[PDB]
RNA sequence: UUUGCUCCACACAAUAUAGAUGGAUACGAAUAAGGCGUCCUUGUGGCGUCGCUGAACCAUAGCAGGCUAGCAACGGUGCACUUGGCGGAAAGGCCUUGGGUGCUUGCUGGCGAAUUGCAAUGUCAUUUUGCGUGGGGAUAAAUCAUUUGUAUACGACUUAGA
RNA sequence: GCCCUGAAAAUGGAUGGCGCUCAAGCGUGUUACCUAUACUCUACCGUCAGGGUUGAUAUGAUGCCCUGACGAGUAGGCAGGCGUGGAGGUCAGUGACGAAGCCUAGACCGUAAGGUCGGGUCGAACGGCCUCUAGUGCAGAUCUUGGUGGUAGUAGCAAAUA
RNA sequence: AGAACUGGCGAUGCGGGAUGAACCGAACGUAGAGUUAAGGUGCCGGAAUACACGCUCAUCAGACACCACAAAAGGUGUUAG
RNA sequence: GAAAUUGUUGAAAGGGAAGGGCAUUUGAUCAGACA
C-alpha cells in the first residue's frame, strides 16, 4: 500500500484497468495513470475506429457545443471509460476524479518513480494468442490525436536517460551483490539463514 | 413533412460564430511550413489598409 | 429525586408534521391525515413522511413522565399544592400560566417547605 | 445436472395373486442422488413396458462404484439427444478416468455443441474399449500415440494483490 | 507549442511603450526600465535566456512593430506582433 | 522508534445496502493485508476508531473519536462489518480508520 | 411444499426447541411433563420422549398428538436451499415436493 | 495614495483538513520469451543461474525515545553550508566535491523513566489567513469623466489628452 | 450448434451505462457470498380471545394481573378520543403585583388530534372538571369578500407639420 | 371486440424486473439481531475479475422470462455428429 | 395589531430549480441529576 499509485498503461486492457481504477480510487487511494498511448483495447482496430465514429456522430442536435464531448486524446479516453464507472455526478465521484491523474507519456515527477502494472488487466495475460487488439495511439491519431510524434520523441529521451540511470544502479547492485555474498560465511550470516533471513 | 422544393443552405457554417472579434489586428492561426535549409527570413508581415 | 424508572424510549422524537406544510403556509405543521386517491402518503411509497400509528405509543412504565421521571401536575394555589404533598417522588407541580408572581412565590416557598419539585420555578421573577 | 452417481435400480410390478413373482427389470441410472434415480428408472421404465410408480415396486437401490478408479479408460457413449428440429442418435469417445466423470464431461460437452440439456439427453450405452485402434474419433487417439509429451505455453499466474512490480513473464 | 521565454530589446521606443498603457498621458512611463537595466554590462542574463532558446526552442518567433508615426493615422500607438522566422538552426534564426 | 503503530490501518467502504438502500448503521471495513474472512476472523471483536479533527477544542483536544467495534466478515474478500457507538457520517467513504488488537485472545 | 421422511434426531430436536402445544386455544411452551401429562394422560402420554414415541412410531394416538402440537414455526435455513430457484421440483434442481430423506439435512438447517 | 506593499526568520492567534502516521523502493522491450552474472571470435553468440510473485528489499531497539562512560572502525546517517554537472513533456528535482557539526543500536556498561493510578486518538501532521516583532527590497496603474470613429442598440471596441 | 449473409428510416443514443472478446458473451455444472416491510427469536404499542383477583388500609371491579394469537387497505361501516361558540353545576378556580389575544429554527407531555410551560408584546376579562347544546373544525369548490405579490420600474406615456 | 376457470390490480406499500397498476418474490404496527425469496456478485452497485467443461471473432457480435421483436432461404466460417 | 408581502441587520447555504425522509458529522442553542 502507498499513498500515490503510478500505473504504466501499457500493455493493459482499457475497461479492466478502468475497472480496478476506479474502484480504488472510491476506496480513497490516489492513482496516477501514464503512457496511456501505449494502452491496448481487445478487438481489430478498424473495429474500435467505427465503434469511435459511432460515438463520434452522437451530438446535441440544436447545439454541438452543448452535445457529448468526444475526447480526442487516449488519456481524456480513458478518463471517460473510468467516469463511466464512476458516480461522477456526486460528490463522492468528484472527489475520486480529483484523486485521478492521467498523462500521455511519463513527465518530469513521475519518471523518477516507480510503476506498477495491474495483472488483472494486462492484455498479454488476459487475451488469448491469436486474439487481435488495437493501440490507443493508434486509434486516436486515427480520430484526430495530434500529439502522437512528440510523445514519441520525448518518450526516445526519456528512454536514454532512464537506461542510464540503471546502468549505474545496476553496477551498484553488483556491487552489493558481491559484498554480501563475501559476507554470508560468518556466524552472523549463519544465525540469519536459521532465522530464515 | 419534406421542404418541397430541394434548395441549398443560405451560409457557411464554417464562418460561425459570426461574432465580434477579439481584436482589430487578427490571428494568424498559422505560418509556412518551415524549410531548414533556406535562409532566415520573415514570413509575414504587417501594413494599413 | 423520583421513582426509579426504566430509561425512556419514544420511538419517534420527530414531530410528524403534515404533508405540504412547509410547501404552503397556508397548510399548518399540525397533522392532518391525507385522504387524497393518489396520495403518496397515504399509499406511504418509500421515500415520503411518516404517519402516526399505534405502534410508535410509548411504554406504559414511562408514559407522561418527564426525563426527570415525573409526572407533571398543573397548579394554581396551595390547595392544589397540598394535593400533591404525598405525591413528590411521582408527581412535580407544575405553576400555571396565568399566576401572579406574588402568589408565585407563596407557591415556590410552600413547595419547597413540602418536599415539592416545580418544574417552572423562574418564571415572573425579579432580577 | 450435478456431480454424478451410478446406480441400478432394480424394479417389480406389485404382484397380484394372478402372477406373483414378476420379472424384476434393472437399469444402471447415472444421477446425484437415489431420487432422481428412481426418477429415471420408472421415466425408461415406463417408457418401455406398462408400469408406473404406482402399479410398481422398487426392490434396491445399489450404488455402483467403479472397480478401478486410477486405471485411465477410453469410453464410448452411445446417446440419444432431442434438437430443437428432431432428435437424433450419437457416438462420442470420451476419455476418463471414471464413468461417472466420464458422463459429467459427456453433458457438458453435449450442452456446449448442441445446446442440449439433461432433459433432452438420453444415454443409452456407456462402454470401456478395452483394445486401441477401436477407438474411431481423432481427439481421443492422439493421447493414445506413443511417448506422449506436450508442454503448456503461456503460464498465466493468478494474482493475490491489485498491483504488481515486475511485468511478469509467461515462461514455463 | 509553448512559450519558454521571450528576449527583448535594451531600448524600446515610445510607440511600443505606448502599446504597453491604456492612459499615457497620465503614466510614469515605467516600463522595461528594470529591463535596460537587466542589460548593465554585457546581457548576462540576457544571453542566458539566448542559450535556453538556443537548446531548446522547437520554433522561434520575432516581436515586431509598426511606424504608425510615419503612418499618417493618427493612432501614435503601434501594433506589436509575433512573426515565425523559417529557415534553419534556431540557433541562426535567435542570432538573427 | 519510527513506527509507533498498534493498530492496523482500514479503510471505510459504504454503508450496508441493497442497490438502492442502504443502512447507516452499519458500515463496512476493508482491513489492510486481510483478503479472506479466515483471516478476518482474527479481527472479529476488535474496536475501531475514526479520528478526526475539528477547528473546535473541546476539553483540550482537537481531535475527536468514534468508537465501534468489528461485528461479522463481509463478502468473501475480507471485508468486514463494524458498528459504531453513533455511526459513521458518510462523507469517511474513503476515508482511514484505526482497527486497534484489543480485545485480544492469542 | 418440500416434504419427506424425518428421522427420530430431527424430530427430538423440533419438539425440544420448537414444540409448543395447543391448551385452550393457547400455543403453550411446552417445557414440563407434566403439562404433557395434565393434556395427554388420557392416552397415556405423559412425556415429550413419549409423544416423539408416538409420532415417529405412528401410534393409535398419532391424531391427537399431533394437533396437540403446534404447527412448528420454522426459520429459513442457515446454509440456504442448496439450490438457486426454489420452486422447481426436487428432481430438476428446485426445492419442493418429496426429497426422501434430504427433509432432514433442510429441517435441521430451518431449525 | 499618513511611515502603506512585499520576501525571509521567529513568536501568538484563528482557519479548516475526501482525510499521513516507517519508505510512492525509477531501465527498456518481448512474452511460443526474457533478467542477472561470466567468456570470447561482440553476435539474433557460448556457459551458468533466476524466476512458479512484493508474505520482497530497505529501514526498524533507546523518557514519541532522556543524561552519561568506555571499546572497535574511519564506516553510516541527519542538519546548515560549499564545488561542479545534468535537469524542460507539468524541468522546480537528481547526482556530486570538500569541510564543519550532531547522533550512531557495530560491542560492553551506569543513572533515570512509577501516580495517565485495569483502557479511553490520549493530541507529537498538513494547509490558509491575520496581528506582532527583526532584517532585505521596490516606490505603479486601471476605471469614471472629456475625446475619437477603423466601432457601436446600451455595454463593449478602437483612439487621443499634463 | 455458435457465427455470417438475408437485415432499409427519419433529433443524437442506448444489453440501464461504462465497457467486455480462453470475456464482464452463449450452454451446463459446483460452491461461497450479497439482501426484502417475508421467515425465526426478543422487546414495546394496540386489538381480540381466554382466564384470575372481595382481600382489604383504599382507591378507579366500566380497575389490577396472567396467558396466547393477531396487526395491509380505497369506497364504506363502527368505536374511542381532540378541539370551537354558548347553557346548568362545581373548583369559596386564574387575574391590573397584570385576563384574553398575538409573536417566539426556546422547553416538556401525548402515536396523533392537541395540551402545558418560559420569554416578548398587551391591556380586561378568562379557565379546569362533571353534564347540556349547536350557525362546531377547511387546501381546494373557474368558491365569497377583502388584502397582497411575482410579472416590473417592465409594456409603455410615438396621430393632429414646432 | 367478446365469453370460461382461477389468481391478481382496482383498494397495495415492500425487494427484484434500469424505468412500468396488474410479471417474479412476498404482502406492510414500532425497533433490534439473524436467515433467506426472487434477482444478482468487473465498475457504476452490496456481494467470487470464483472454480470447472466446452462453443463463439461479427470491416451491422451477443448478453437470461412477461419485455419491447425478426423469417424463409443460404455459407469447404468453425464445432460436433 | 396576525398572515401574505416588504426593508434593514445578523446567521447559513448555493455548478440548469427549491423543498422532504433515514442516518451521522460540523456549528449554534437547550432541558433534565448526585446530599
Amino acid at each position: 500500500v502507498e499513498p500515490v499509485v503510478v500505473i504504466d498503461g501499457k500493455g493493459h486492457l482499457v475497461g479492466r484497468l478502468a475497472s480496478v481504477v476506479a474502484k480504488q480510487l472510491l476506496n480513497g487511494q490516489k492513482i496516477v495513470v501514464v503512457r496511456a498511448e501505449e494502452l491496448n483495447i481487445s478487438g481489430e482496430f478498424f473495429r474500435n475506429k467505427l465503434k469511435y465514429h459511432d460515438f463520434l456522430r452522437k451530438a446535441t442536435a440544436f447545439n454541438k457545443t452543448r452535445g457529448p464531448f468526444h475526447f480526442r486524446a487516449p488519456s481524456r479516453i480513458f478518463y471517460k471509460a473510468l467516469r463511466g464507472m464512476v458516480s461522477h455526478k456526486t460528490a463522492r465521484g468528484k472527489a475520486a476524479l480529483e484523486r485521478l491523474k492521467v498523462f500521455e507519456g511519463i513527465p518530469p515527477p513521475y519518471d523518477k518513480k516507480k510503476r506498477v502494472v495491474v495483472p488483472q488487466a494486462l492484455r498479454v495475460l488476459r487475451l488469448k494468442p491469436g486474439r487481435k487488439y488495437t493501440t490507443l495511439g493508434k486509434l486516436s491519431t486515427s480520430v484526430g490525436w495530434k500529439y502522437e510524434d512528440v510523445v514519441a520523441k520525448l518518450e526516445a529521451k526519456r528512454k536514454v536517460s532512464s537506461a542510464e540511470y540503471y546502468a549505474k544502479k545496476r553496477a551498484f547492485t553488483k556491487k552489493v551483490a558481491s559484498a554480501n555474498a563475501t559476507a554470508a560465511e560468518s556466524d552472523v550470516a549463519k544465525q540469519l539463514a536459521a532465522l530464515g533471513y | 413533412s419534406h421542404r418541397k422544393y430541394e434548395a441549398p443552405r443560405h451560409g457557411h457554417l464554417g464562418f460561425l460564430p459570426r461574432k465580434r472579434a477579439a481584436s482589430i489586428r487578427a490571428r494568424v492561426k498559422a505560418f509556412p511550413k518551415d524549410d531548414r535549409s533556406k535562409p532566415v527570413a520573415l514570413t509575414s508581415f504587417l501594413g494599413y489598409k | 429525586a423520583s421513582l426509579p424508572h426504566p430509561k425512556i424510549v419514544k420511538k419517534h422524537t420527530k414531530k410528524f408534521k403534515r404533508h405540504h406544510s412547509d410547501r404552503y403556509h397556508r397548510v399548518a405543521e399540525n397533522w392532518r391525515k391525507q385522504k387524497g386517491i393518489d396520495s403518496v402518503v397515504r399509499r406511504r411509497f418509500r421515500g415520503n413522511i411518516s404517519q402516526p400509528k399505534i405502534g410508535y405509543g410509548s411504554n406504559k412504565k414511562t408514559k407522561f413522565l418527564s426525563p426527570s421521571g415525573h409526572k407533571t401536575f398543573l397548579v394554581a394555589n396551595v390547595k392544589d399544592l397540598e394535593t400533591l404533598t404525598m405525591h413528590t417522588k411521582t408527581y412535580a407541580a407544575e405553576i400555571a400560566h396565568n399566576i401572579s408572581a406574588k402568589n408565585r412565590v407563596v407557591i415556590l416557598a410552600r413547595a419547597k417547605a413540602l418536599g415539592i419539585k416545580v418544574t417552572n420555578p423562574k418564571g415572573r421573577l425579579a432580577l | 445436472m450435478a456431480h454424478f452417481k451410478e446406480y441400478q435400480v432394480i424394479g417389480r410390478r406389485l404382484p397380484t395373486e394372478s402372477v406373483p413373482e414378476p420379472k424384476l427389470f434393472r437399469m444402471r441410472i447415472f444421477a446425484s442422488n437415489e431420487v432422481i434415480a428412481k426418477s429415471r428408472y420408472w421415466y425408461f421404465l415406463q417408457k418401455l413396458h406398462k408400469v408406473k410408480k404406482a402399479s410398481g415396486e422398487i426392490v434396491s437401490i445399489n450404488q455402483i462404484n467403479e472397480a478401478h478408479p486410477t486405471k485411465v479408460k477410453n469410453f464410448g457413449v452411445w446417446v440419444r439427444y432431442d434438437s430443437r428440429s428432431g432428435t437424433h442418435n450419437m457416438y462420442k469417445e470420451i476419455r476418463d478416468v471414471s464413468r461417472v466423470a466420464a458422463v459429467e464431461t459427456l453433458y457438458q460437452d453435449m450442452a456446449a455443441r448442441h445446446r442440449a440439456r439433461f432433459r433432452s439427453i438420453h444415454i443409452l450405452k456407456v462402454a470401456e474399449i478395452e483394445k486401441t485402434a477401436d477407438v474411431k474419433r481423432q481427439y481421443v487417439k492422439q493421447f493414445l500415440t506413443k511417448d506422449l509429451k506436450f508442454p503448456l505455453p503461456h503460464r498465466v499466474q493468478k494474482s493475490t494483490k491489485t498491483f504488481s512490480y515486475k511485468r511478469p513473464s509467461t515462461f514455463y | 507549442l509553448r512559450s519558454l521565454t521571450t528576449v527583448w530589446a535594451e531600448h524600446l521606443s515610445d510607440e511600443v511603450k505606448r502599446r504597453f498603457y491604456k492612459n499615457w498621458y497620465k503614466s510614469k512611463k515605467k516600463a522595461f526600465t528594470k529591463y535596460s537595466a537587466k542589460y548593465a554590462q554585457d546581457g548576462a542574463g540576457i544571453e542566458r535566456e539566448l542559450a535556453r532558446i538556443k537548446k531548446y526552442a522547437s520554433v522561434v518567433r520575432v516581436l515586431v512593430h509598426t511606424q504608425i508615426r510615419k503612418t499618417p493615422l493618427a493612432q501614435k500607438k503601434a501594433h506589436l506582433a509575433e512573426i515565425q522566422l523559417n529557415g534553419g538552426s534556431i540557433s541562426e534564426k535567435v542570432d538573427w | 522508534a519510527e513506527s509507533h503503530r498498534l493498530y492496523v490501518k482500514g479503510k471505510h467502504l459504504s454503508y450496508q445496502r441493497s442497490k438502492r438502500v442502504n443502512n447507516p448503521n452499519v458500515s463496512l471495513i476493508k482491513i489492510e493485508g486481510v483478503a479472506t474472512p479466515q483471516d478476518a476472523q482474527f479481527y472479529l471483536g476488535k474496536r475501531i476508531a475514526y479520528v478526526y479533527r475539528a477547528s473546535k477544542e473541546v476539553r483540550g483536544s482537537k481531535i475527536r473519536v468514534m468508537w465501534g467495534k468489528v461485528t461479522r466478515t463481509h463478502g468473501n474478500s475480507g471485508v468486514v462489518r463494524a458498528t459504531f457507538r453513533n455511526n459513521l457520517p458518510a462523507k469517511t467513504f474513503g476515508a482511514s480508520v484505526r482497527i486497534f488488537l484489543y480485545p485480544s485472545n492469542i | 411444499v418440500a416434504y419427506g421422511y424425518p428421522s427420530y434426531s430431527t424430530i427430538r430436536q423440533l419438539v425440544y426447541k420448537r414444540g409448543f402445544g395447543k391448551i385452550n386455544k393457547q400455543r403453550v411452551p411446552l417445557s414440563d411433563n407434566a403439562i404433557i401429562e395434565a393434556n395427554l394422560g388420557k392416552y397415556g402420554i405423559l412425556s415429550i420422549d413419549d409423544l416423539i414415541h408416538e409420532i415417529i412410531t405412528v401410534g393409535p394416538h398419532f391424531k391427537q398428538a399431533n394437533n396437540f402440537l403446534w404447527p412448528f414455526k420454522l426459520s429459513n435455513p442457515s446454509g440456504g436451499w442448496g439450490v438457486p430457484r426454489k420452486f422447481k421440483h426436487f428432481i430438476q434442481g428446485g426445492s419442493f415436493g418429496n426429497r426422501e430423506e434430504f427433509i432432514n439435512k433442510l429441517v435441521k438447517s430451518m431449525n
